[PDB]
RNA sequence: GGCGCGUUAACAAAGCGGUUAUGUAGCGGAUUGCAAAUCCGUCUAGUCCGGUUCGACUCCGGAACGCGCCUCCA
RNA sequence: AAUGCUAAU
RNA sequence: CCGAGGGUAGGGCCCGUGACUGGGGCGAAGUCGUAACAAGGUAGCUGUACCGGAAGGUGCGGCUGGAU
RNA sequence: AGCGCCGGCCAACUCCGUGCCAGCAGCCGCGGUAAUACGGAGGGCGCGAGCGUUACCCGGAUUCACUGGGCGUAAAGGGC
RNA sequence: GCUAGUUGGUGGGGUAAUGGCCCACCAAGGCGACGACGGGUAGCCGGUCUGAGAGGAUGGCCGGCCACAGGGGCACUGAG
RNA sequence: CGAUCAACGGAUAAAAGUUACCCCGGGGAUAACAGGCUGAUCUCCCCCGAGCGUCCACAGCGGCGGGGAGGUUUGGCACCUCGAUGUCGGCUCGUCGCAUCCUGGGGCUGAAGAAGGUCCCAAGGGUUGGGCUGUUCGCCCAUUAAAGCGGCACGCGAGCUG
RNA sequence: CCUAAGGUAGCGAAAUUCCUUGUCGGGUAAGUUCCGACCUGCACGAAAAGCGUAACGACCGGAGCGCUGUCUCGGCGAGGG
RNA sequence: AAGUCUGGGCUAAGUGGUAAAGGAUGUGGCGCCGCGAAGACAGCCAGGAGGUGGCUUAGAAGCAGCCAUCCUUUAAAGAG
RNA sequence: GAGCUAGCCCUGGCCAGGGUGAAGCUGGGGUGAGACCCAGUGGAGGCCCGAACCGGUGGGGGAUGCAAACCCCUCGGAUGA
């Protein structure tokens, strides 16, 4: 949580080519942001356009207090002005899309035989008098899950014992790593949702030079200075609101 | 005499129509039911929109055998089929009508109420 | 497990005991209203450990990882 | 010879 | 004898539902290309045939709703 | 004494708030920081023990055309 | 495309009464693009609603007719 | 002088495969089954007490290490048997062990009662019927006091099956 | 990058799929087999033909009805030994 | 077949007559200190108190977790 | 050595009975003529059922046999390669 480092995913959202460019915006504010804070900030993958901007980059944000500050730039960011794609002059309105993720771990993956049961028998199939009287075929089952791989590939029962244990850790892993993906997936879809002109935690209005985070009422006009990366004055009143609201009872 | 495999008819107005013995529940390892007793048996046929449907795993009485029940006093009876009356875990009839006549066995057995719906008791 | 082949930069892939590989990309410029395409330029290298040699990415030995093949008579 | 131009009266 | 109806067997029509699959309509943004509208940069369209990531291309014949 | 309505159709307009949000909507459309179109208010228009809405029928629909329509290029001449 | 009491005949049963209504037999007919058969839906009309009319829509109350009386079949009694 | 006659005391100047269509002479000098030896592997039991258990090492647990037992598994070895010791599963018939699945008797409990956990004693008896697969094994259905684990040439083909 | 060129249509856990009893669906009270699908096809594929196909089969699968001493679970009887 | 032979000791487990880490008031023998009539060891008899906690904690206030463990009537009474 | 067995050559012989009902033909309908439709007749076929005959599918028996391949039930072909 607040104390670890955290990761922002930035994606353009509806706008096109000008959201790329507006999540190119965001993706200055932010390294700009991170200068002003110590934080260390590294790129882990990025996706540019010709025009100038990203339709995604990710960057990790090392910093001993990342994920408290930057977890409230989570949600759609909207921009109004008329943009270097337009030529008729019009103001239009797109979006780009912040993700907000505290980084995970890596944790090694090792199996704890005492949850785990070995069955060693006869196997199927040739062999002769060997494979009548031999326990070369096993079964190895996860007792928690209840999921098991057998092997008879071989005529050792020790080399079948190596094989099955091999096959059922990289699926139990397969198995954990899919429901941290499916936790990963339905928190980026919490925060960053379809990307639709609604949806908007904050706008950019490039004409009347403003900033409004609509979620507490925030609104400064100092744009310029917002795009730049002086983001500490909308935290502070999103933090206090946030104190605000835990105001029982 | 009704065994795992056993086909009965149901005497009852559930919506089932046969059920199939598939345990005779009497302590460890019985063999046998007869009237009186309570099997577990799968739906085979059921009516239409019933209370319960085929392949539902259910609860019955047995009512009537085609093998003679005897008597204490010397005496038997036996009827043209094997058939049963569903029953929830509290042992009462899970319909609200029992057709045709029961043994008598099933009152001292503690069946009452399938008793007291059954048109004839013999 | 045995036998064989390999690890080179952003990716793909070579030669070589001393020495800008190469393609595409990336980066600077040109052209274009802009972007491509194109034109002028340009750039990042050899898995770990130990040997040989004046000198090792290059040769030898091993480790890790990857690939290909074999594991048959019961 | 030679491809393309989102989205706000 | 006929007979309400019950039962057995085999048909017919209709509805709902089904792993998966097919395309269809829709979308203020995505990837690939650029087929059509100008001779749209190979005139287009067409029935059919064959082929190709995709629009499409090509053959045969037809039309002008084709330019100069 | 109440209810509907006051962008156009359609009779009845100004102020504030909101800022493509909240919402309106029968159609065409309103709203993205000066909104007669959203919400309130004042004022106005329509009816009135009622006023609106929803569903449905006929009408407007000469849009199944008897009255009373059409088919070269708009949908529509059958390949002969 | 439909049809075996199906269509007609003769003879009889039945009824208040005609009739394949029912029965025995004889003949091989009966019906259908002027829509038989099947499927869907509906009680019908005087009226009623709309409409310039034509037409459309509809059949609640009231009047007339029919049908049914928990779901089916059946006859008894009787002028019915 | 002409040799990677390098299989390097060098059979010819000159040479690869396959046999489940196979054959003969041999070998338990030598593999596959079973026994044996061994016990790495396997199964079970201890030692130590770091740490868990709100508290509290030891109700229930036991880091890193340590010592054993058994002789069901996988192996190592090649000792009887290759002038033959029939090899899986099922069926049938059992019988034994006890490291006990149930039933009987206990102690401790983080045992209120009920129900459990854990360890101790205990082998007298009991330990079901089905779906799948040749299966052993395993999973599943419905039950049960319970649906034990092992030895007997992985018990039993001059008993059957195949 | 390489090749002589890089498997098309159709089919596919298959008389072919090691992982495997893949996964999903169906059938069953319960289905390692079966049937219908999916497709990362260990190791289909077009005259050693590919994919289908009415009819046929003492061929090999899976299911249901009927009926049974196959079985629960055996009993009795006959004759030849 | 030849001693129920002699003398000294040990074992009580049928150990002998089948094994390890390790565990133990088994038994016997050596030691090497210590405390004792400045009355010891065991039991009992009391006293064992107090400023009362400090950090932590609504109480944990002598008898959770932390920091040290300050002093009196005295023969001792430790914030244990 | 082809008096077993395999193939071919020459010359003979055998295949109860029952079923299905092709073409053709004839008549009727249909048409400009046709195709074609219908009925009757007809009697085709590595057609159907089933003996002889030829086989040898599953099971049981037999296993120092009745038999160095048999016996019982069952089963395939039976106008045709
Ligand atoms: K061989
Ligand atoms: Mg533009
Ligand atoms: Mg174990
Ligand atoms: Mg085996
Ligand atoms: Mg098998
Ligand atoms: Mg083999
Ligand atoms: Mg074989
Ligand atoms: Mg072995
Ligand atoms: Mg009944
Ligand atoms: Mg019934
Ligand atoms: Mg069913
Ligand atoms: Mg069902
Ligand atoms: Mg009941
Ligand atoms: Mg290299
Ligand atoms: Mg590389
Ligand atoms: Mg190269
Ligand atoms: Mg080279
Ligand atoms: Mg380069
Ligand atoms: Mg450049
Ligand atoms: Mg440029
Ligand atoms: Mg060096
Ligand atoms: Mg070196
Ligand atoms: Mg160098
Ligand atoms: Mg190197
Ligand atoms: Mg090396
Ligand atoms: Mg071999
Ligand atoms: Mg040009
Ligand atoms: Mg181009
Ligand atoms: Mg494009
Ligand atoms: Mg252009
Ligand atoms: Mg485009
Ligand atoms: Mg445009
Ligand atoms: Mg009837
Ligand atoms: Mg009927
Ligand atoms: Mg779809
Ligand atoms: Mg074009
Ligand atoms: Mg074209
Ligand atoms: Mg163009
Ligand atoms: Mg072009
Ligand atoms: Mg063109
Ligand atoms: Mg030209
Ligand atoms: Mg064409
Ligand atoms: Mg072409
Ligand atoms: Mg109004
Ligand atoms: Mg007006
Ligand atoms: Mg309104
Ligand atoms: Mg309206
Ligand atoms: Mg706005
Ligand atoms: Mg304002
Ligand atoms: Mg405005
Ligand atoms: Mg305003
Ligand atoms: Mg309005
Ligand atoms: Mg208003
Ligand atoms: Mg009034
Ligand atoms: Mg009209
Ligand atoms: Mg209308
Ligand atoms: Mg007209
Ligand atoms: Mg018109
Ligand atoms: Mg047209
Ligand atoms: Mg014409
Ligand atoms: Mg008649
Ligand atoms: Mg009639
Ligand atoms: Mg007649
Ligand atoms: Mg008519
Ligand atoms: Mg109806
Ligand atoms: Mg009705
Ligand atoms: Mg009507
Ligand atoms: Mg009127
Ligand atoms: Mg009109
Ligand atoms: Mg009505
Ligand atoms: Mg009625
Ligand atoms: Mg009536
Ligand atoms: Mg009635
Ligand atoms: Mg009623
Ligand atoms: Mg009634
Ligand atoms: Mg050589
Ligand atoms: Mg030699
Ligand atoms: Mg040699
Ligand atoms: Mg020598
Ligand atoms: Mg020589
Ligand atoms: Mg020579
Ligand atoms: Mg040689
Ligand atoms: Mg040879
Ligand atoms: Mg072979
Ligand atoms: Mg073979
Ligand atoms: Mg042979
Ligand atoms: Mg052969
Ligand atoms: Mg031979
Ligand atoms: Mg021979
Ligand atoms: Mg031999
Ligand atoms: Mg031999
Ligand atoms: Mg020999
Ligand atoms: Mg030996
Ligand atoms: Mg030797
Ligand atoms: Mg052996
Ligand atoms: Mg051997
Ligand atoms: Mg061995
Ligand atoms: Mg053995
Ligand atoms: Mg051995
Ligand atoms: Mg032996
Ligand atoms: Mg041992
Ligand atoms: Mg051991
Ligand atoms: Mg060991
Ligand atoms: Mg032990
Ligand atoms: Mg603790
Ligand atoms: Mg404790
Ligand atoms: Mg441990
Ligand atoms: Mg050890
Ligand atoms: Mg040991
Ligand atoms: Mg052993
Ligand atoms: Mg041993
Ligand atoms: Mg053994
Ligand atoms: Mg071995
Ligand atoms: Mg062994
Ligand atoms: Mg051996
Ligand atoms: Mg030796
Ligand atoms: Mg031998
Ligand atoms: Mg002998
Ligand atoms: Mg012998
Ligand atoms: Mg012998
Ligand atoms: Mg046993
Ligand atoms: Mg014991
Ligand atoms: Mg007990
Ligand atoms: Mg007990
Ligand atoms: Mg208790
Ligand atoms: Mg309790
Ligand atoms: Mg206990
Ligand atoms: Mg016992
Ligand atoms: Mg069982
Ligand atoms: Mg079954
Ligand atoms: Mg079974
Ligand atoms: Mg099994
Ligand atoms: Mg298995
Ligand atoms: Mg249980
Ligand atoms: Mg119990
Ligand atoms: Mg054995
Ligand atoms: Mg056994
Ligand atoms: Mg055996
Ligand atoms: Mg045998
Ligand atoms: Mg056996
Ligand atoms: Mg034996
Ligand atoms: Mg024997
Ligand atoms: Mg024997
Ligand atoms: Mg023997
Ligand atoms: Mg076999
Ligand atoms: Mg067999
Ligand atoms: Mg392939
Ligand atoms: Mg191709
Ligand atoms: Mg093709
Ligand atoms: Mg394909
Ligand atoms: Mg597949
Ligand atoms: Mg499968
Ligand atoms: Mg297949
Ligand atoms: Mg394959
Ligand atoms: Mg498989
Ligand atoms: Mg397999
Ligand atoms: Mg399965
Ligand atoms: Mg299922
Ligand atoms: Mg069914
Ligand atoms: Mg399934
Ligand atoms: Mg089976
Ligand atoms: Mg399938
Ligand atoms: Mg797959
Ligand atoms: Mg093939
Ligand atoms: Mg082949
Ligand atoms: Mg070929
Ligand atoms: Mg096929
Ligand atoms: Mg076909
Ligand atoms: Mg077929
Ligand atoms: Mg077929
Ligand atoms: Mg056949
Ligand atoms: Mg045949
Ligand atoms: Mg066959
Ligand atoms: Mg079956
Ligand atoms: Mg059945
Ligand atoms: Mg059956
Ligand atoms: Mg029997
Ligand atoms: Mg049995
Ligand atoms: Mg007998
Ligand atoms: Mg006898
Ligand atoms: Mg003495
Ligand atoms: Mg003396
Ligand atoms: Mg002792
Ligand atoms: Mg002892
Ligand atoms: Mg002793
Ligand atoms: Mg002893
Ligand atoms: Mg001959
Ligand atoms: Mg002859
Ligand atoms: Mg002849
Ligand atoms: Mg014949
Ligand atoms: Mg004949
Ligand atoms: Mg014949
Ligand atoms: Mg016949
Ligand atoms: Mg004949
Ligand atoms: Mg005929
Ligand atoms: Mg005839
Ligand atoms: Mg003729
Ligand atoms: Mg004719
Ligand atoms: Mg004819
Ligand atoms: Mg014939
Ligand atoms: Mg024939
Ligand atoms: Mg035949
Ligand atoms: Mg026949
Ligand atoms: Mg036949
Ligand atoms: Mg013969
Ligand atoms: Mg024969
Ligand atoms: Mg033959
Ligand atoms: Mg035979
Ligand atoms: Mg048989
Ligand atoms: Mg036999
Ligand atoms: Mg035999
Ligand atoms: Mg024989
Ligand atoms: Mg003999
Ligand atoms: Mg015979
Ligand atoms: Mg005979
Ligand atoms: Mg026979
Ligand atoms: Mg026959
Ligand atoms: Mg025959
Ligand atoms: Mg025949
Ligand atoms: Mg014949
Ligand atoms: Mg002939």
């Amino acid at each position: 949580m607040d104390e670890r480092d955290a990761i922002v995913e930035i994606r353009a959202g509806t706008g096109g080519e000008e959201a790329a460019l507006f999540a190119r915006d965001l993706f200055n504010m932010y390294l700009r942001f991170a200068e002003e804070m110590g934080f260390e900030t590294e790129v882990l993958d990025s996706h540019p356009t010709d025009l100038g901007g990203f339709s995604k980059v990710v960057f990790e944000v090392r910093g001993p207090g990342a994920y408290g500050t930057f977890k409230y730039e989570s949600g759609v960011h909207r921009v109004q002005r008329v943009p270097v794609t337009e030529t008729q002059g019009r103001i239009h309105t797109s979006t780009a899309t912040v993700a907000v993720l505290p980084k995970a771990e890596e944790e090694d993956f090792a199996l704890n035989m005492d949850e785990i049961r070995i069955d060693v028998m006869r196997a199927s199939g040739p062999g002769g008098q060997g494979v009548n009287t031999t326990d070369s075929a096993v079964r190895v089952v996860h007792l928690p899950t209840g999921i098991m791989v057998t092997c008879q590939d071989s005529r050792s029962q020790i080399k079948n014992r190596e094989k099955a244990l091999m096959i059922l850790r990289s699926r139990l892993l397969e198995m954990k790593r899919a429901e941290e993906a499916e936790r990963l997936r339905k928190t980026r879809l919490a925060q960053i949702g379809t990307g639709e002109r609604s949806e908007k935690i904050r706008t950019y209005n490039f004409p009347q030079s403003r900033v409004t985070d609509h979620r507490i009422g925030f609104t400064t006009h100092d744009l310029e200075g917002v795009l730049s990366g002086h983001l500490t004055p909308i935290l502070e009143a999103l933090k206090r609101a946030d104190q605000e609201r835990q105001l029982a009872a | 005499m009704i065994q795992p495999q056993t086909y009965l008819e149901v005497a009852d107005n559930t919506g089932a129509r046969k059920i199939m013995c598939i345990r005779v529940l009497k302590g460890s390892n019985a063999k046998y039911a007869t009237v009186g007793d309570v099997i577990v048996a799968s739906v085979k046929e059921a009516i239409p929109r019933g209370a319960v449907k085929e392949g539902d795993v259910v609860k019955a009485v047995v009512v009537r055998t085609k093998k003679e029940i005897k008597r204490p006093d010397g005496s038997a009876i036996r009827f043209d089929d094997n058939a049963a009356v569903i029953i929830n875990n509290q042992l009462e009839p899970r319909g609200t009508r029992v057709f045709g006549p029961v043994a008598r066995e099933l009152r001292e057995k503690g069946f009452m109420k399938i008793v007291s719906l059954a048109p004839e008791v013999l």
